[PDB]
């Protein structure tokens, strides 16, 4: 009947328990220790100015109502115990659309230690907004942020803290890279406060530093543009007694430049300024026209 | 008033976790299908859409009552309170019931315990299209369904005499294909779970070659005759004939790209791309023929002179002959 | 009546059942055996670096609480009782988006056996991430995989293994893909360490070889043919500048 | 590690004036620098945590500022009880402390 | 192409319920969001929205906050895809005005009253919005009553005036065509003895 | 695609009441507890009922037992087009609805006003 | 544009050849594109007939 005694423990633990009230509701500030494990860093959508990320989101706090004594020091419980207790209402500030995975069951985890400490881990995918400045495209670098904090609980009630040294609290898996066009140079974390229209909230920020790889754009735009410039200049060495041939050279090179200029922008969002690639194509078009 | 009493007595002490005749004999289920429409058939994903009303009837001696009321005509409210067969469609990429404005479901319970249970479904059913002879390709691809967890010893399905009924077929979404008939089948399949009675409906679809005609066949042959036009141009006008041939070639390659982009990336050769490849060979032949004629001008004038006229006849005759062979072989297959 | 016997048996089995505790909660790990029947592999996409497969995912374990000896038959129950029983918290680590098919009912099975063996199946479609090396494309081979792991239960709480250890996965040879051929597949058992413990893992992986003929026809042939048509310019006399330049420029454009 | 270069090594100012202590971080430390006041023969006392957050019991004249690598501690209108050593430390990574700064009159 | 914009916002609602009044506790009770399922909330909806959701990670992004007098502050993080019918007669030199209509579905104007808390500062964050192709030139708040066959209903309208930036189109479609016309003009400087050259110029220019 | 307020009205004698109010403007969740017609769209493909921020529904019970029930829908419906005159073609796109599960001997539908003014 | 070619003198052969070739290629492109916008119906629309007649004129 070891299952029966553990059932009795669990039932005594939830008796007179109000999951609507945070631990230390009127007499203490709840401190949520936070940890992120990045199982993969999804692709970066330049057109949408966003990036996907898969993580294990780990949260730990202390709930004095959940102290227990039994033959175990920790209770590894099925994730439907978390719905019966208070849990923090963390959200991603710059999250566009995220998903808490639940195949084949809710990808959640709840460990209760006998002193009342909780560990609450989730697997979730976050599409986050990454504002980008593309003046140096395709040779640009970005710091894509991931900001989270409490919804509805101000700094006076819930504060967030990294579980380990801030520099070691966001860990990226070795093989977890779904980046095609970019390179993940490293990550940075910080903590701060944002004043909303509902109060003062703690915000935890991570910045993922990405450097774009130029290879695709070299082969697809720069080499074709240089090739068309070379071809346009090769027409000088032809004899002056061949007007149709040099005319064909000029017109076809201009046509190729126009096609390339239409093609190049299609990969980037429709920003209102000129990038480095735009300047290169403009100079190549000028050379062909000249 | 007393239909409430009948309903309350039926459900009292009733377990919907247990199929009727749990440890006695298999539950027999008679199935009917009304096909509202057979949707588009996209070969890219090798799937087709179908909207049906799916009727299932079985006997539950627990749903047995005695009253002047002979049949209880119910909505979906009571569906979840009785035992329902767990029928699923085996070759469905995805499927869904309908829920507006309420669940499109129907339940009728008869005096003797017969249950009729109908619901409306749209299904994206997987079928593997062997695209040899495309676009003169005919397919008969299925809609299979069975019980998920109940093997043959527990649930057996049975087609009624008039089980599958189709509507008009004039309002369906079949553009490339025409519905030509159907048939039903039953069998037993072995799985790691057990032996399952599997029911199948086969819909016979034949592609109609009217879109592909004007999209690929007419443009390609017109490009070929345009290539022929070169044989009448004066042999001295070199840029004219060279440009004619090479532009024909680039138009041919663009047309080939589009035509093949019509369908999925299959490694084998279809009937359409054999036609396109032969047209490309013809255009290439015209251009190289002009090149050789111009080369022979400098060596032998009579050779080139007679070569032009010989090509003028050998090209169209060869194209007509290839057309005859191609269409005879593929249309009569 | 046998219906009454089954009804009382199931009621007794479900009475006082604590769904929050795994079988042998304080004792040794519960061993879960895995079976997979692959219905199809749907869309191997290089753009999204992923693929979709549909499978009959089945799990089996012993639960002494769900044992009965009054009737001699295996009890298949309506799949709603799965919400009342403990089932393992299996998840696929690399899957991007998944669902259980739900027509005409949720496609899951729950079957009890007299000694306590539970048999729990699910029809699942997963879009699984698969990073493809395209350096040798289209003459490339891809090795994708599905990672199967326990989320909450560490390796001292649960054990994963293939039932059969080589026949655990079926239906692979029946899969036809328009662009790939399944070279072979492997089943791997391992344990992975995270900051929160070590967890059981099963890996099923496929080696996919790309077919060449489609690429031959669509992109290789035309390139050779344009190169040969460019060569044709050498047999044209140097006097014809317009003809030769048209040939070369048009070949470059093609 | 992360080197916290604190300057000046020492400095003196009369009572009533404003002073600015500065601390330079080698790498990026975000806002994870704290300022400590250590009076002679006493243990350090936390003044500023975060980067600009007065610890409880800290008068309102002490105030910190800065982010990333540059940080400063301005003591406005120093009194006679503000004579001590002032240490800056980073807690972004394993802690490192600045060499210190002595304040005389 | 879809004639619609997507906006994400923190949508706050405030009213008073005398039933939810308390006097033993002096402070404001922030409660777990799941209690909102047990309270009356207004049946607010967006008439022009096409598809919308409340963000649900890590939990449902909603806020419930009570006050001793009974005031309830109800907050949601929403993403709505509002229909934005656009007149493109001046595209890409066009200025577009699409809005969000906020109305009570079931409560007529004698059951419920809508107003903007602040009435001029009720909407925030507009000046910080950066659209790559547009720039928010102006926004307005309106209070109306709309009449249907089932009664008359309170309505609030939030409007945005979007001016489209033109630089992208200069880089993409205006400059190339201008340059192609300049190219066309070269034909008149080529000796009119050359037929192949001039026809090449003209035809290539047309096709480009 | 069509966005509608779909209004239905029937008499339920079991829902007669006598109180200070002549009409009960009731919440959208009361409707779940009473019988409502199971109207569905014969040519509907994939319709949605909006529940932002709450179910976009409405229930009004008159003292005599008359019910008014409206809901906000986006209906997507099949419109079989005959494109022989394209692009000079005109079409009549149907919208057919009726009762699933109730035959004409049990549930009938009528337009609330003159048929020419009911849509 | 195809009919403009009739006003060029009979000596400017490559000019008229380019006119004919480019007009036919344009018509083929114009035909593919105009068929893009529609459901892949198996019959011919009015637009199809107009395109076919214009192609016939260019070819003639
Ligand atoms: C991972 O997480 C996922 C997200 O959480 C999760 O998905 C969710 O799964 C659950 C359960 O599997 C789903 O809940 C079920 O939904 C069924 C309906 O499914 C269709 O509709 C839902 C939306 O549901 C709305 O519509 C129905 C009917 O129209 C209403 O009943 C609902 O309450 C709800 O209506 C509200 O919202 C409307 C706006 O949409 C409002 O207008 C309205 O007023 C309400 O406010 C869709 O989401 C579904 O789509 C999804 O699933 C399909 C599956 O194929 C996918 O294809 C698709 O892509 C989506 O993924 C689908 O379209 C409900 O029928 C069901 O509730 C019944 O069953 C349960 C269990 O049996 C009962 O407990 C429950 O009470 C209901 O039974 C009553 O009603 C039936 C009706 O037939 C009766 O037959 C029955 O006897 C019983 O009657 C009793 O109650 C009646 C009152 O209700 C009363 O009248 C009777 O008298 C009697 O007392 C259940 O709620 C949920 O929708 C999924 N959500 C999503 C987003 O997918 C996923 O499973 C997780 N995965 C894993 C592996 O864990
Ligand atoms: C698709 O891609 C995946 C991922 O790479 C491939 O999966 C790999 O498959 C190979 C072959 O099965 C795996 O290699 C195996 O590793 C085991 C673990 O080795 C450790 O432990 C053993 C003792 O337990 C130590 O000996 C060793 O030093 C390591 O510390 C080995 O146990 C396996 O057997 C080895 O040892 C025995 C006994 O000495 C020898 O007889 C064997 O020959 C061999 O040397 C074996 O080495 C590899 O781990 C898998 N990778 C992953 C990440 O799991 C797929 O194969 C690939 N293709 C397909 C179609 O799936
Ligand atoms: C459209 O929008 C509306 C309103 O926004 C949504 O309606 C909500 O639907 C959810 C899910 O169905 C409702 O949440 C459910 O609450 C039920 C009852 O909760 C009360 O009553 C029980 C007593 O029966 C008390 O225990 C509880 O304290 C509450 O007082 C529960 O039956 C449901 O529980 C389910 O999930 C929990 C999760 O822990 C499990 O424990 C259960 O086993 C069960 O699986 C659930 O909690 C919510 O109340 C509805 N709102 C309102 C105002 O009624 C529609 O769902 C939405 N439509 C769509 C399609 O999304
Ligand atoms: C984007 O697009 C939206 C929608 O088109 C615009 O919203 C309109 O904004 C204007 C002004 O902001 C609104 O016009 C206002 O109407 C009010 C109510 O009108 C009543 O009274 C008039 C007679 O005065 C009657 O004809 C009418 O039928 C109503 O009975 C007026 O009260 C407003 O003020 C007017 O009167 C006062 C009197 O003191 C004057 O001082 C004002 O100058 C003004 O003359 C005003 O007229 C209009 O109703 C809005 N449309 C809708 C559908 O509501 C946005 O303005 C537009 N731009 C932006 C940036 O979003
Ligand atoms: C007329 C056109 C004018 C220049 C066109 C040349 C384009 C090459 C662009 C830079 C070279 C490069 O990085 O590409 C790769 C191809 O190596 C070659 O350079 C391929 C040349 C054959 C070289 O990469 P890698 O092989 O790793 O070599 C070390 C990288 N490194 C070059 C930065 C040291
Ligand atoms: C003819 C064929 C030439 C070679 C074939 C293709 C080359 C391969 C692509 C080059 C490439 O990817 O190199 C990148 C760097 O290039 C670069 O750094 C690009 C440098 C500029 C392009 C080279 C030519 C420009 C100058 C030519 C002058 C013209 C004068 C003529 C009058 C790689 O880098 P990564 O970021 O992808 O990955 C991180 C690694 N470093
Ligand atoms: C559907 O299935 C039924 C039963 O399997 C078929 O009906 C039988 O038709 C044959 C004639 O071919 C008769 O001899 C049998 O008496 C019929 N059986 C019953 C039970 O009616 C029917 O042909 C099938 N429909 C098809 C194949 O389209
Ligand atoms: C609960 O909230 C109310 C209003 O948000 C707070 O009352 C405000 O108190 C501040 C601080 O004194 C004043 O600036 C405002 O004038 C007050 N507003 C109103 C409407 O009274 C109240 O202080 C909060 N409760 C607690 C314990 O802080
Ligand atoms: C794979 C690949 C990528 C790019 C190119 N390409 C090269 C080009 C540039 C460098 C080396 C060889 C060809 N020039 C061009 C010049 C003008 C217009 C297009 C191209 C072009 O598309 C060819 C193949």
């Amino acid at each position: 009947d070891n299952t029966t005694v553990f059932t009795r423990i669990l039932d005594r633990l939830l008796d007179g328990y109000d999951n609507r009230l945070r631990p230390g509701l009127g007499e203490r500030v709840t401190e949520v220790k936070t940890d992120i494990f990045v199982t993969s860093f999804g692709p970066v959508s330049d057109h949408d100015m966003e990036y996907t990320i898969d993580v294990f989101f780990r949260q730990s706090w202390k709930d004095e109502r959940l102290k227990f004594k039994g033959p175990m020091t920790v209770l590894r419980l099925n994730n439907l115990m978390a719905s019966k207790i208070w849990t923090p209402d963390t959200f991603f500030h710059n999250g566009k659309k995220s998903v808490a995975h639940n195949m084949t069951m809710p990808n959640k985890l709840l460990r209760i230690t006998e002193d009342g400490t909780l560990l609450y881990t989730m697997r979730l995918t976050v599409r986050a907004e990454c504002p980008m400045h593309l003046e140096d495209f395709p040779m640009d670098a970005h710091a894509c942020p991931l900001k989270f904090g409490s919804y509805a609980y101000t700094r006076a009630e819930v504060v967030y803290e990294w579980t380990r040294e801030p520099a070691r609290s966001v860990v990226v898996a070795e093989d977890g890279s779904r980046l095609n066009q970019y390179d993940l140079l490293g990550q940075t974390v910080d903590s701060g406060i944002v004043q909303s229209s509902t109060g003062e909230y703690v915000v935890m920020t991570t910045h993922f530093h990405l450097k774009r790889k130029i290879g695709y754009f070299v082969i697809q735009t720069y080499l074709p543009c240089i090739m068309t410039v070379i071809l346009s200049q090769v027409s000088f060495w032809l004899n002056r007694e061949s007007v149709p041939a040099r005319t064909v050279f000029g017109v076809t090179t201009v046509l190729t430049m126009t096609t390339l200029s239409i093609s190049a922008r299609n990969s980037l969002p429709k920003v209102a300024y000129a990038t480095a690639m735009d300047w290169f194509i403009a100079v190549c078009y000028a050379f062909v026209f000249s | 008033g007393d239909v409430t009493v009948i309903l309350n007595n039926l459900l009292e002490g009733y377990d919907n976790k247990l199929r009727p005749d749990i440890g006695v004999k298999p539950t027999l289920i008679h199935t009917d299908m009304y096909v509202n429409s057979i949707g588009p058939v996209n070969a890219i994903n090798m799937e087709y859409t179908i909207d049906i009303f799916f009727a299932q009837t079985w006997y539950d001696r627990r749903l047995k009552f005695n009253s002047t009321i002979k049949v209880l005509r119910l909505n979906s409210n009571m569906v979840g309170k009785i035992w329902i067969p767990d029928t699923f469609f085996r070759n469905s990429k995805k499927a869904d019931a309908h829920w507006i404005t309420t669940p499109n479901r129907m339940l009728r319970i008869w005096n003797d315990g017969r249950v009729l249970y109908t619901l409306r479904l749209t299904i994206d059913a997987e079928c593997q299209l062997q695209l040899h002879n495309f676009p003169m390709d005919e397919h008969s691809c299925p809609l299979e369904f069975s019980s998920y967890g109940y093997p043959r010893e527990e649930i057996v399905y049975q087609w009624k005499r008039s089980s599958v009924e189709v509507g008009d077929t004039r309002s369906w979404r079949l553009y490339q294909f025409s519905f030509v008939g159907l048939r039903n089948t039953t069998e037993v399949v072995k799985t790691t779970s057990g032996d399952y009675v599997v029911m199948s409906v086969y819909f016979d679809l034949s592609r109609r070659m009217g879109y592909f005609t004007i999209q690929t066949y007419i443009p390609c042959t017109l490009i070929v005759v345009l290539s022929w036009v070169s044989f009448w141009i004066n042999k001295d006008a070199v840029p004219a004939r060279t440009s004619l041939g090479i532009t024909t070639v680039l138009t041919m390659t663009t047309l080939s790209t589009i035509a093949r982009k019509s369908l999925p990336k299959v490694s084998y050769v279809t009937a359409m791309d054999l036609f396109v490849s032969v047209c490309f060979i013809f255009v290439f032949s015209a251009l190289v023929e002009y090149g050789t004629l111009h080369y022979f001008v400098s060596s032998q004038p009579a050779r080139a002179a007679k070569m032009d006229s010989y090509a003028r006849i050998f090209f169209p005759t060869a194209f007509c002959l290839f057309n005859l062979v191609y269409w005879v072989s593929y249309l009569y297959l | 009546s046998n219906m009454s016997l089954v009804k009382e048996t199931v009621d007794r089995l479900l009475k006082g059942y604590d769904i929050r505790l795994r079988p042998d909660f304080g004792g040794p790990p519960v061993a879960v055996g895995m079976n997979i029947d692959i219905a199809s592999i749907d869309m191997v996409s290089e753009v999204n670096m992923d693929y979709t497969l549909t499978m009959y995912f089945q799990q089996a374990w012993r639960d002494k609480r769900l044992s009965y000896n009054v009737i001699p038959l295996n009890l298949t129950l309506d799949n709603r009782v799965a919400d009342q029983l403990w089932v393992p918290d299996t998840y696929f680590l690399n899957d991007k988006k998944s669902f259980v098919h739900g027509v005409t009912v949720k496609n899951r099975m729950i079957r009890l056996h007299p000694d306590g063996t539970v048999l729990y199946g699910l029809r699942i479609t997963t879009t699984a991430a698969c990073m493809m090396d395209l350096r040798r494309y289209p003459l490339d081979e891809q090795n994708c995989t599905l990672e199967i792991e326990s989320y909450g239960y560490t390796t001292d709480d649960i054990e994963f293994y293939w039932r059969g250890d080589d026949n655990a996965v079926t239906g692979v040879t029946k899969i036809e893909l328009p662009q790939f051929s399944i070279v072979d597949y492997k089943l791997i058992t391992k344990k992975v360490v995270f900051s929160t413990g070590s967890y059981p893992r099963l890996s099923l992986s496929f080696k996919l070889k790309r077919n060449i003929g489609y690429f031959i026809l669509q992109t290789y042939m035309p390139s050779i043919l344009i190169t040969i048509l460019s060569w044709v310019s050498f047999w044209i006399n140097y006097d014809a500048s317009a003809a030769r330049v048209a040939l070369g420029i048009t070949t470059v454009l093609t | 590690n992360i080197v916290m270069t604190q300057s000046p090594k020492s400095m003196s100012m009369s009572v009533g004036e404003r002073v600015t202590l500065s601390c330079k971080a080698s790498e990026y430390v975000g806002t994870y620098v704290s300022w400590y006041q250590q009076k002679p023969e006493q243990s350090p006392k936390l003044l500023i945590y975060g980067a600009s957050n007065r610890y409880t019991g800290v008068p309102d004249r002490f105030t910190g500022s800065g982010s990333a690598t540059d940080f400063t501690l301005t003591i406005g209108s120093v009194q006679a009880e503000d004579l001590a050593d002032y240490h800056c430390g980073q807690s972004y990574s394993y802690p490192t402390f600045g060499a210190g700064t002595k304040l005389e009159l």
